[PDB]
């Protein structure tokens, strides 16, 4: 019973920046695994954006170079997304997920329109 | 609710298009009602409509089908409605339209192409709408349009990016008045395929801005330019400069408080034919102010010059030769001014002038002399108007230069003098002389001996004296046809006053005192002064105090059509007094003391009459006195106005309000 | 019959300029009764409008906002063809480009170009 | 402004009648056009000024525009009619406005 | 950057039958494939990881095979619930990429 839930803006004006917050309950985001940000384009295509490991040293997807930020707040147990220069092709259902062998627990999803 | 091939349903509180009307109507006036929409179904039966006027309603939008249901509709009038959103479908099917009236609809802007379909349209009126621009389409349309009306809008620029949608159109009228324009961005008028008339009235423009407009108008087919109430404070040789490259033939500059007209201001207008300069405050008309206008044939200077303020030579000033360039000027009007007087070369150089109106043009022309109108000697003046100029004396040969003059109005002046007849010397083709409404006019026998061609002579209210000469002052006027001698308290007329005037047709003698001259008891017999007047058609003898008519005064007037002797004391008339009046069509004894309309008197007159008026008479309601008249009334076709209300019986006591037509 | 024939580089590098050419036959570019423009379609079905040119007294060009700073359409009467250019293209500009004849009154597109795929990838 | 919006997909049994709707706030106030686009092909105008077709488009195709919806109707559907369909109009800044497109499928 | 194509068996399935969703990759991902069940409700679950290993509570109808560039997911017999969409995903190489998906529909 270790799930996680997303939250944030449902609407963002183009060429601006998007930010989302994912809370995690049941398990501290600093104990283990890897903490991911996965989006789903409108045509049901999926794309992993990046993670933030238990220790902090994170990894980002090549297709989002220099414009993707994944930080965390261990004091209140959450991690955040920050997407710079949000064009129109960055409209998707944004999932937050945890993974060691594969993404084992996902979030309920939230839709972002841009 | 009204029809004669034209369904008038105007002002009927209608909230519903009538389905009553016949289906063969071609015009349908539905103006001033409470209609809020025109559903095309309700117009299916009226398919023959060519004109549909539905102004003054609460209509919000038109469904496209409305047009499809009237496929002959040529005139659509939706003025003064709430129609403020225009789509591409509002008029899309109204193709045979030639007039579209859209005034007063709070139309703030026009979107795409409402009118692109109206290929036959000749007139488009979008006035009294909040239009902030002349943009009516996104493509070239309306090539058949002749009248574009956009007056009374918030339009403040003319830009070729918006008028070039008319690049295939020939606009006879482009009405842009009562708009606050501030810029004429370049090319804007060459955008239009052909621009013939432009109207910018009540357009606050000014002298420098006006200059630009004319430069923009350069090399256009412009012919009519109207800058009325343009706040044109002054002009300069530079103002209408661009109009140099035009063939402009009409220019309106009226109501501009035009204060100073620089020289050559209108030098650039050699094709101009009509100049309207009335109602300005021009201070001083210099020599070269009108230089160049050598093709103008109609100028209007009514109230053009400044008004005398307190007289310290606050009067206007017209230098001599100021009109010498208008070679083609046929018709000059300068009336209602404060010019101090006619100088010796004022009108010099006007070799085509035929009509000159100088009514109240002057402070005062106190004395006409043989020098006054000398500057006109070389013009073919036919009509000269000198009314309301306080003229007081006319001297010999005053009009000697006006050789071909034919009409001369000296009325409404303060002329008090003896007419020696020298005055009229030179008037060789004169036909009319008006001298009515003056101070005093004393006649001699030669008072008109120098004008035998005279046909009309008007002598109304001049306290005329010496009409009773041995050969009447009128004897040399043997082709007089209209003579007015009224309001002169004439108490003595001689028998042979109108002798020789065989052609006299109208004779007005009302408001005189020649009453006793037709009493039987006159010392020497009554004066038969109407004898020999065969062609007399109109004779007016009202308010003369007559109370007898001699049995044969009218014996020679067989062509007399209107006889007019009311406001007299006539009670009884000699039998057969009107016998010879066979063409008589109007008999008038309106306010008199008549009591007895007997057949022996009025029979021949009433025979055939177009109209009779003998109202307000003390009619006696007795058979011997009124009976035959009452029968004739109920019978005759001659119309008797106010018959049932102003023909009242006065005797006997028992019949007093009885309208005479009821017994 | 009228027909539009595109031509130009289908591979263009980022920050560079896309440049295409619609060559008309069976109709004039300076003709009335029609305007000329471009329509783009990203491979995810989005069929979107770019801009047009048209002549009344002069040539006017109304571009879509979103390319209002990069696009340039203008006609070439000497060759009877019109052109499209985009400056500083991003990979977002990868799409299929059609030149198009809008016709008056209401700007319906009777005739299209064959389409030219242009890809903005390094 | 104006925002044309048409259904994502529709299928039709061959020989039957297809209708593809195009809604929009007061679309009846506009003239609508219809473009047919088959896979890997430029579109083709099939209905313009919303009602009647161009030259060479078959009579099977027909359109209307009433109220807040405009529909392209394809009677007697053939196999070739399988394509994507767009409705269009123009408002002043943008001289062509497009719907989402409808992907029409036939057995 | 890594290639994942999905291909299934017979398109509409009969309830209670074997269904195979195959997955083909670009280069040898050393059996690092995973499988996700997303019902149109939006919920995403992990079913299979490291090719064959199933998660807990995942019923034994689900079983994955394949070694190298070719993989698969199999249902030993379909059921109402198993009616949803399935994405194969790898982890062998960064970035972690997905497959197109495959809709499992009955009737
Ligand atoms: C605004 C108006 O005219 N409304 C009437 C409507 O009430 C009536 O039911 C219908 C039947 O003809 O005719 C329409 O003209
Ligand atoms: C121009 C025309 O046909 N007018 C007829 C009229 O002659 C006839 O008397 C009336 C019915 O009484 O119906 C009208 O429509
Ligand atoms: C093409 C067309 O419909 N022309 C109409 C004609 O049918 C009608 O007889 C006439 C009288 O209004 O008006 C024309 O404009
Ligand atoms: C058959 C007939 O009556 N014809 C006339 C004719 O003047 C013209 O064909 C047209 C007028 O637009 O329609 C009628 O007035
Ligand atoms: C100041 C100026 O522009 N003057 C030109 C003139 O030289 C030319 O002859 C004419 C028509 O060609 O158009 C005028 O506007
Ligand atoms: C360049 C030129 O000829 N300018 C004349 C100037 O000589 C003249 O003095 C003035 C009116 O006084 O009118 C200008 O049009
Ligand atoms: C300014 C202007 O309109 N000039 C024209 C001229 O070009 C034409 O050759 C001539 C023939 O009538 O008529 C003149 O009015
Ligand atoms: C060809 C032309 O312009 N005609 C009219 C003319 O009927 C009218 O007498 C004149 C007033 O000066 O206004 C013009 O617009
Ligand atoms: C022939 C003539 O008109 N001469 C005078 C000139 O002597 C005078 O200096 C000037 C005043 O500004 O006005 C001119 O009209
Ligand atoms: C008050 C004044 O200077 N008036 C001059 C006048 O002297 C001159 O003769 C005329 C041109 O002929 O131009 C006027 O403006
Ligand atoms: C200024 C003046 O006295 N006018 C009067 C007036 O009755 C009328 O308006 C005019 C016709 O123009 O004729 C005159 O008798
Ligand atoms: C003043 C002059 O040079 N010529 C005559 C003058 O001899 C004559 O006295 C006067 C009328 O009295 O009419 C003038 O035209
Ligand atoms: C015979 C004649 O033309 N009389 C007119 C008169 O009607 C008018 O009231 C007056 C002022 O306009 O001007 C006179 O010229
Ligand atoms: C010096 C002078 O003024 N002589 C004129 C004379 O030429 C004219 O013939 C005569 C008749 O009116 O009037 C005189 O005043
Ligand atoms: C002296 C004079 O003008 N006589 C004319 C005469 O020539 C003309 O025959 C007649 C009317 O026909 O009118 C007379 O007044």
């Amino acid at each position: 019973q270790v799930q996680l839930k997303e939250s944030g803006p449902g609407l963002v004006r183009p060429s601006q920046s998007l930010s989302l917050t994912c809370s995690v309950t049941g398990y501290s985001i600093t104990s283990g695994y890897y903490w991911n940000w996965i989006r789903q384009f409108p045509g049901n295509k999926l794309e992993w954006m990046g993670y933030i490991s238990y220790d902090g040293s994170n990894n980002y997807n090549p297709s989002l170079k220099g414009r993707i930020s994944i930080t965390r707040d261990t004091s209140k147990n959450q991690f955040f997304l920050k997407l710079n220069s949000v064009t129109t092709d960055d409209t998707a259902t944004y999932y937050c997920a945890r993974a060691y062998i594969g993404f084992a627990y996902w979030g309920q999803g939230t839709l972002v329109t841009v | 609710t009204v029809s004669h091939e034209v369904a008038d349903c105007s002002h009927l509180k209608l909230t519903q298009v009538p389905d009553d009307l016949p289906t063969n109507i071609t015009v349908l006036n539905l103006t001033h009602n409470q209609l809020r929409r025109l559903p095309a179904a309700n117009f299916t039966r009226y398919s023959q409509l060519t004109s549909l006027d539905v102004g003054f309603n609460t209509i919000s939008k038109l469904e496209p089908e409305l047009c499809q249901k009237l496929p002959m509709l040529k005139v659509l009038n939706l003025q003064h409605n709430e129609l403020s959103q225009l789509s591409d479908k509002t008029f899309a099917f109204c193709t045979n339209l030639t007039e579209l009236h859209l005034m007063s609809n709070s139309i703030q802007k026009i979107k795409n192409n409402p009118f692109v379909k109206q290929k036959n349209l000749i007139t488009l009126d979008l006035s009294h709408n909040g239009l902030s621009s002349t943009k009516l389409g996104t493509q070239v349309q309306l090539e058949n349009l002749q009248e574009l009306l956009l007056s009374n809008n918030k339009i403040q620029a003319l830009k070729s990016e918006e008028l070039d949608i008319f690049a295939n159109s020939s606009l006879k009228k482009l009405e842009l008045s009562s708009n606050q324009i501030k810029e004429f961005s370049p090319g804007c008028f060459h955008a239009i395929g052909r621009l013939f008339g432009l109207f910018l009235n009540n357009v606050q423009l000014g002298p420098s801005l006006t200059e630009k407009l004319c430069l923009e108008l350069a090399n256009t087919s412009i012919r009519n330019l109207s800058l009325s109430n343009s706040q044109l404070s002054t002009t300069s040789n530079t103002t209408f400069l661009g109009l140099k490259w035009t063939n402009l033939t009409m220019l309106d500059l009226s109501y501009n408080n035009l204060n100073v007209v620089g020289n050559d201001s209108f030098a650039w207008l050699p094709q101009l034919e009509y100049f309207f300069l009335e109602y300005n405050n021009i201070q001083h008309l210099f020599s070269h102010s009108l230089h160049g206008l050598f093709n103008v044939r109609y100028l209007n200077l009514k109230r053009s010059f400044t008004k005398q303020s307190i007289s310290l030579a606050s009067l206007p000033k017209i230098d001599d030769f100021s009109f010498q360039w208008l070679k083609c000027l046929e018709h000059l009007n300068m009336e209602d001014n404060d010019i101090p007087g006619i100088k010796s070369n004022m009108f010099t150089g006007l070799i085509n002038l035929k009509y000159l109106s100088l009514s109240n043009s002057f402070t005062s022309l106190r004395t006409l002399t043989n020098e006054t109108f000398v500057s006109l000697a070389h013009s073919p003046l036919h009509i000269l108007n000198l009314t309301k100029n306080k003229i007081s004396k006319i001297e010999s040969d005053a009009f000697s230069w006006l050789g071909h003059l034919e009409v001369l109005d000296l009325g409404l002046n303060e002329i008090g003098q003896e007419l020696t007849g020298q005055e009229w010397r030179g008037l060789e083709n004169i036909f009319e002389i008006y001298l009515s409404y003056n101070k005093y006019l004393q006649l001699t026998r030669n008072s008109f001996a120098l004008v035998p061609s005279l046909q009309r002579l008007m002598l109304r209210r001049v306290a005329l004296k010496n009409v009773d000469s041995s050969p009447s002052p009128f004897q040399p006027l043997r082709n007089l046809t209209i003579l007015d001698l009224s309001n002169n308290n004439i108490a003595n007329i001689n028998d042979d006053m109108l002798e020789g005037l065989e052609k006299l047709e109208i004779l007005d003698l009302q408001h005189n005192n020649l009453a006793r001259l037709w009493k039987h008891a006159n010392p020497g017999g009554p004066i038969y002064f109407l004898k020999g007047l065969s062609h007399l058609h109109i004779l007016n003898l009202e308010s003369n105090g007559f109370d007898e008519i001699p049995v044969e005064v009218f014996k020679d007037l067989f062509e007399l059509k209107i006889i007019d002797l009311g406001l007299n004391n006539l009670n009884t008339l000699p039998a057969s007094v009107f016998n010879n009046q066979v063409s008589l069509k109007s008999l008038n004894l309106q306010k008199n003391l008549i009591t007895s309309v007997e057949k022996k008197v009025f029979g021949p007159a009433f025979r055939n009459l177009t109209e009779l008026d003998m109202r307000f008479n003390p009619f006696d309601c007795t058979c011997e006195s009124i009976a035959w008249f009452v029968n004739w009334i109920n019978e005759t076709h001659t119309n008797i106005p106010e018959l049932s209300s102003h023909y009242l019986c006065n005797t006997p006591p028992h019949y007093h309000g009885f309208p005479v037509r009821l017994f | 019959q009228v027909q539009l024939q595109q031509s130009g580089p289908g591979l263009v590098k980022p920050s560079q300029t896309l440049s295409l050419t619609c060559a008309i036959s069976g109709d004039s570019v300076s003709s009335n009764s029609a305007a000329w423009g471009w329509i783009r379609q990203s491979p995810g079905r989005g069929l979107e409008w770019l801009g047009i040119i048209q002549k009344r007294s002069k040539w006017y060009n109304n571009y879509a906002v979103k390319v209002k700073s990069k696009i340039t359409i203008n006609p070439d009467t000497s060759k009877n063809q019109f052109s499209l250019q985009l400056s500083s293209v991003t990979p977002e500009d990868t799409a299929v480009y059609y030149c198009a004849r809008y016709s008056y009154p209401f700007y319906s597109i009777d005739y299209w170009g064959q389409g030219t795929l242009v890809t903005v990838s390094s | 402004d104006i925002v044309l919006t048409q259904p994502p997909s529709v299928s039709v049994a061959p020989g039957q009648t297809a209708r593809i709707s195009c809604s929009g706030d007061n679309i009846g106030s506009y003239y609508v056009h219809w473009y047919q686009q088959k896979p890997g092909q430029a579109p083709v105008l099939v209905i313009y000024e919303d009602s009647e077709r161009p030259s060479g488009i078959p009579e099977r195709f027909s359109g209307s525009n009433s109220g807040n919806t405009a529909t392209l109707t394809i009677s007697g559907t053939q196999a070739e009619d399988e394509a994507d369909y767009y409705c269009s109009s123009y408002d002043d800044p943008n001289f062509q406005v497009f719907g989402g497109g409808t992907k029409l499928t036939v057995k | 950057d890594i290639q994942l194509t999905q291909s299934t068996s017979s398109l509409p399935a009969s309830l209670g039958d074997r269904v195979t969703i195959s997955c083909r990759a670009g280069q040898d991902i050393s059996n690092h494939l995973n499988w996700y069940q997303q019902k149109p409700d939006g919920t995403v679950k992990l079913l299979i990881y490291y090719t064959s290993r199933l998660h807990s509570g995942v019923p034994s109808r689900f079983s994955g095979s394949g070694s190298g560039t070719d993989y698969s997911l199999t249902i030993s017999n379909l059921e109402q619930e198993d009616i949803a969409t399935y994405f194969c995903q790898q982890g062998n190489t960064l970035p972690w990429t997905f497959g197109g998906g495959s809709k499992l529909e009955i009737k």
